[PDB]
């Protein structure tokens, strides 16, 4: 679900 | 503050919204929010649409109907101006999109609700870290400029039900395109 680039860490 | 560590940093701002605010008959300034449209796209699309007024209704001329110092300021009830109204661009209400983001500190922007899956147009702007709301209210933006204007509203005199004694109105509002989305700090 998570996207590092767009959601952050 | 080593940079490798630092880079490993919150969500990317993909669009901005401005509010020009008034307290009584006095202009108090502009607040600019950065919204996380890749993280909570549906929630951001609703807020931005209501800021532009593109659906024929929205935030222009509505009030911040509740102010609690050292907590938050709340508004977006453009139908009744007291917390019982408003509607989303998807219908009266819409579900919680995700709880990816937390109320990390002052200036975070989050959806008001009356329980699970009851998001409408009402939002609040934190003036402190409100971690007790994490996982229950959908966070979708952060104040990028004009935190001092937020603090002016926060400190406005209120009655016993936390309603400002002078009306705090969104005199104008709209969107500002962001050419190159950028990450902000989780704080
Ligand atoms: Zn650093």
């Amino acid at each position: 679900d998570w996207n590092e680039d767009m959601d952050g860490e | 503050g080593p940079l490798g560590s630092d880079e490993k940093k919150g969500p990317k701002v993909t669009v901005k919204v401005y509010f020009d605010l008034r307290i009584g008959d006095e202009d108090v300034g502009r607040v600019i929010f950065g919204l996380f449209g890749k993280t909570v796209p549906k929630t951001v699309d609703n807020f931005v649409a209501l800021a532009t007024g593109e659906k024929g209704f929205g935030y222009k001329n509505s009030k911040f109907h509740r102010v609690i110092k050292d907590f938050m300021i709340q508004g977006g009830d453009f139908t009744r101006g007291d917390g019982t109204g408003g509607k989303s661009i998807y219908g009266e209400r819409f579900p919680d999109e995700n709880f990816k983001l937390k109320h990390y500190g002052p200036g975070w922007v989050s959806m008001a609700n009356a329980g699970k899956d009851t998001n409408g147009s009402q939002f609040f702007i934190t003036t402190v870290k409100t971690a007790w709301l994490d996982g229950k209210h959908v966070v979708f933006g952060k104040v990028l400029e004009g935190m001092e204007v937020v603090r002016k509203v926060e400190s406005t005199k209120t009655d016993s039900r936390d309603k400002p004694l002078k009306d705090v109105i969104i005199a104008d509002c709209g969107k500002i395109e962001v050419e190159k989305p950028f990450a902000i700090a989780k704080e």
